[PDB]
């Protein structure tokens, strides 16, 4: 998968907006730098882990990519819940 | 360079008005032939195997391309050949610096036969032909392919088995590739999808 | 975090106990030991984190000498491995590695008497004593000169 | 006292602007980290954390994935079940039950 495949299918994936706040260092948006992470940590991890002659490709980033979203919704929520109950 | 100048004779009968352009357009073929199989030998892939069978394939798709296809213009006809040696020869090659090499190949064959300035980018991404959207195999325009491509796929997500995914620029590259082998009588193709491409999907 | 627990537990009970009790007086002094046992029993997690602002640096200081007891252990542990491989009466468990090394500290506890050097090398030693036995006078000089 | 102990309010934002590079360590985990070695995971760890302090965005400096994702009852059943003492398989065990997708 090519790295500008890889960015469209994060971006693509990360529609959902749950997160907020800026970027520091400079496009410059959020879902932008999360996903160059996660790209990043995908080539590194084959890079260092696996061994062999370039046969795999990137099946760790889809699952990583949906994981995050399920997490970070029900972080979200949890995070919510708790300020309602403190702020009554 | 003779033989396939009689084929595309042969098959220029659609379209008489570029009957001074047959013998060019062999030679081309040829060259990108001749170097094709020179700089992407059995050394570097065990794939890399040309033949005058790719040849064959590349004059019979663009009579294929022609036949039911619009009135082309000199541009279509030449984008038209670029794009099926594109499928017949640079489809199997791997890495990223050999399909550059194919595509600066390809310039470099029609500069040296086919001197025109009418030319765009003739990069496999740029150019595509579909049967698709139009009555007719003709070159469209990128948009109208994602757009067709998308609400299409809502559909074959409803009825069929249903997957998320994302359509980017490669896809729709591979569909039509898939669409041109699917098409002809004799289709057969097969895919080096390493994994979780979607080859299957 | 069971102290975590136990707060929203505790500030659970305060708010749904203060729905009731609202209207009653004397009240006051009970809710107020109840707060002021809840103001203890919290800044009793504010102790626990002041001590582990110190504690943690401390642990990851610790860590590296005994990582230079490990490299060692696991090294010596490999070769008893490639023993077991050659013949298959050599083989050798994680437990009994682990056994051995703590039989060490005993014998120190005992003697009464640079603490990682001498705890490394009396690492060695009981492992020589121990694993000498069960191999064959071959095999023990092999070791012997190997972890020497 | 109490109203000074309301100051969790503002600790809230300051948490709060953390959980996504947090949810980012949790899911990398949870996809990659299942068939790595102690020191596998270690490094692979420093890397993704040092990624994260190159990028703007902020991640729990005192990070336990153990702690962060499963519950006090899950850590308790688990063990209770027979699960073994190895922090590394209580991350095994975690990242098994948490996501199965």
């Amino acid at each position: 998968w090519d790295t500008k495949t890889m960015s469209q299918v994060a971006n693509n994936m990360v529609d959902v907006i749950p997160m907020e706040f800026t970027d520091f260092i400079v496009i410059q948006t959020i879902r932008d730098a999360v996903v160059n992470i996660l790209i990043h940590f995908d080539r590194n991890f084959y890079q260092k882990m696996k061994v062999g002659v370039n046969p795999r490709s990137p099946g760790y980033f889809i699952d990583g990519l949906r994981a995050l979203v399920k997490l970070v919704t029900a972080k979200y929520q949890d995070l919510q819940e708790n300020q309602r109950f403190v702020n009554v | 360079s003779q033989i396939y100048e009689i084929y595309y004779k042969a098959i220029f009968k659609l379209v008489p008005e570029f009957r001074s352009y047959t013998e060019p357009f062999a030679r081309a073929s040829v060259h990108l032939y001749n170097e094709c199989k020179a700089r992407y030998s059995t050394g570097l892939q065990s794939h890399y195997l040309f033949s005058p069978r790719e040849l064959t394939r590349l004059v019979r798709g663009v009579y294929t391309a022609i036949n039911t296809g619009p009135r082309q213009t000199l541009r279509s006809l030449i984008r038209l050949w670029a794009y099926e040696a594109w499928r017949i020869f640079a489809d199997r090659l791997v890495g990223v610096k050999e399909k550059n090499s194919f595509e600066q190949l390809l310039y470099e064959t029609v500069d040296k036969y086919l001197p025109n300035q009418d030319l765009g980018n003739i990069s496999s991404t740029s150019l595509l032909f579909s049967g698709l959207l139009s009555l007719d195999f003709k070159e469209v325009n990128k948009t109208d392919l994602v757009n067709f491509i998308e609400e299409r796929f809502k559909t074959f997500c409803d009825e069929e088995l249903e997957v998320p995914m994302v359509i980017h620029e490669s896809m729709v590259d591979h569909i039509l590739r898939i669409d041109r082998a699917l098409k002809q009588v004799q289709g057969h193709m097969m895919l080096i999808g390493a994994s979780r491409t979607g080859k299957t999907i | 975090t069971e102290y975590k627990l136990k707060l929203k537990n505790l500030e659970k009970r305060l708010l749904e106990e203060l729905n009731n009790s609202q209207g009653n007086m004397l009240e006051n002094d009970e809710l107020m030991v109840t707060l002021n046992n809840l103001k203890k029993e919290a800044m009793n997690i504010e102790k626990k984190l002041s001590e582990s602002e110190e504690f943690f640096p401390q642990f990851d200081n610790l860590v590296e000498e005994y990582s230079i007891i490990g490299k060692h252990s696991v090294k010596i542990f490999s070769m008893l491995e490639k023993f077991g491989q050659f013949h298959w009466f050599y083989g050798i468990s994680i437990g009994q590695f682990l056994s051995c090394f703590k039989r060490v500290f005993i014998k120190k506890s005992r003697e009464t008497r640079t603490r990682v050097d001498e705890i490394l090398w009396l690492l060695y030693q009981e492992v020589y004593c121990q694993f000498s036995t069960a191999l064959d006078k071959k095999f023990k000089m092999i070791m012997a000169m190997t972890m020497f | 006292e109490k109203e000074r102990w309301l100051n969790t309010t503002k600790q809230f934002s300051k948490t709060s602007q953390e959980l996504i590079g947090n949810c980012i360590i949790s899911s990398i985990y949870e996809t990659y980290f299942g068939h790595l070695n102690e020191r596998e995971r270690a490094d692979m760890l420093v890397i993704l954390k040092r990624l994260l302090g190159k990028f703007a965005v902020k991640y729990d400096v005192n990070y336990r994935f153990i702690d962060y994702l499963v519950t006090l009852d899950e850590k308790m059943k688990w063990l209770e079940c027979g699960l073994d003492k190895n922090d590394y398989f209580l991350e095994n065990m975690s990242i098994v039950m948490n996501s199965q997708d």
